[PDB]
């Protein structure tokens, strides 16, 4: 068997590797803002750190896609219940006990493997596929390593009067500056974009909900960012409630595809979680401190609004007066 | 000329990322390939061999155990291979 030789192989490297790491070293952020390439480290140095909860939610929304059975409906309702507690002090206390659950049921799934119409026996797990269960041992392994990072916390590092350092990115006065502007200040107006190719790729009838929430967002989103974060996280809590109550129902609605005419048209029998990933990193970002100084902007153009009224009047006048001065030119030289 | 001296800086710099990728990433990525043979072909051998990852991956102080564990684990590869 080549297939266990080989893991048996990779087994032993591991610690051959271990040993070999250890043999070397005995023989032989405050510059994130600095540059990009320092930005970059920072992320390689602590992507979990900061992003773990997301990257994990995104793993359970994969999983959701790709088995939509019915035993990842226990992962769907877990999932609902940690993003009803969305504030990290709940998920610090929900999270053991969250592992825990992990471990306990996919040791009943592992074990159901090897041991009532067909269709229905496939789409459930009784006497059973079990191919599919890679991406719920990547979802235990980011769950685990987020436990382990959040039960650090890398205490060391962790990395209103004025606590943004350099918080103004408006007058970018470098390329990180521009970047950071970019991904702050132009990406709500990108993820209105994505919820609507969302809504209307998808032709079911929940796209039509994407296209409401769109067509409202669009309609009120420049109003939306000068709030404060308290309404802005309540109304994006909002829609990323629908958001994974449509992900979830997809998943129930799965089991229409096997008891196999309009209703199966009307709701028609990826997109919905690209939308997923850029309604939380701009949660993300709402929270962020980097973000108050482009609220602070915003704040300052609508109250700076009415002046641009008097330049525009002072251009037009100004035109006006020109060419009249020409005309009066024109007919004196006529005269 | 100075071609030799930058591709050995090179080769240094290559060398101190590896060591530390590899002490940062392998403990679990260990895992990895057990895990796609499982899955691969579930057996009650493997059963065993998943489940030892499985807990260590959650709580890091069986971790090392699994790790010591993990050859013994593996010697039932020759058991298959014989039969």
């Amino acid at each position: 068997i080549q297939n266990h030789l080989q893991i048996l192989l990779l087994l032993v490297f591991e610690a051959v590797v271990y040993r070999r790491q250890e043999h070397y070293r005995r023989q032989h952020r405050q510059r994130l803002d600095q540059d990009l390439l320092s930005c970059l480290k920072y992320f390689i140095n602590f992507f979990f750190y900061k992003f773990g909860l997301e990257i994990c939610f995104l793993m359970a929304v994969n999983v959701i896609g790709q088995r939509m059975n019915f035993m990842v409906i226990l992962h769907g309702c877990w999932l609902v219940a940690i993003l009803t507690r969305r504030r990290r002090e709940a998920i610090a206390r929900l999270w053991p006990n969250y592992c825990l659950f992990l471990t306990l049921f996919l040791l009943y799934q592992y074990l159901l493997c090897l041991g009532m119409n067909s269709a229905l026996i496939k789409w459930l797990y009784l006497p059973p596929n079990s191919t599919n269960l890679i991406s719920d041992f990547l979802l235990l392994l980011c769950a685990s390593q987020q436990w382990q990072v959040f039960s650090a916390e890398r205490t060391e590092e962790w990395q209103r009067g004025e606590p943004n350092p350099i918080p103004n990115f408006i007058h970018c006065r470098s390329y990180l500056d521009m970047l950071k502007v970019a991904v702050f200040r132009y990406l709500f107006w990108l993820v209105l974009v994505v919820v609507f190719v969302a809504g209307a790729t998808r032709i079911s009838i929940f796209g039509l909900g994407y296209l409401l929430a769109c067509f409202y967002l669009l309609l009120f989103g420049t109003t939306l960012l000068q709030k404060d974060t308290r309404a802005q996280l309540v109304l994006w809590d909002c829609l990323i409630l629908y958001n994974v109550t449509v992900i979830i129902s997809k998943n129930m609605l799965s089991l229409l595809s096997c008891v196999f005419c309009w209703v199966i048209q009307l709701f028609s029998l990826i997109w919905d979680s690209i939308c997923f990933f850029f309604l939380l990193l701009q949660r993300r970002i709402f929270l962020s401190h980097y973000f108050l100084h482009v609220s602070a902007d915003l704040k300052a153009t609508a109250l700076q609004a009415s002046r641009g009224f008097a330049l525009y009047n002072a251009a037009n006048l100004k035109s006006i007066n020109f060419h009249r001065q020409i005309e009066e030119k024109s007919l004196a030289q006529l005269k | 000329l100075d071609l030799a001296a930058s591709f050995s800086a090179v080769l240094t710099r290559i060398q101190v990322f590896v060591r530390r990728l590899l002490e940062l990433h392998v403990f679990k990525l260990v895992a990895l390939y057990t895990v796609w043979v499982a899955l691969k072909e579930v057996s009650v051998m493997n059963l065993l061999l998943v489940v030892l990852w499985a807990f260590a991956l959650p709580y890091p102080r069986f971790r090392p155990m699994a790790s010591c564990l993990s050859t013994v684990w593996t010697c039932i590869i020759i058991v298959c291979k014989m039969l």
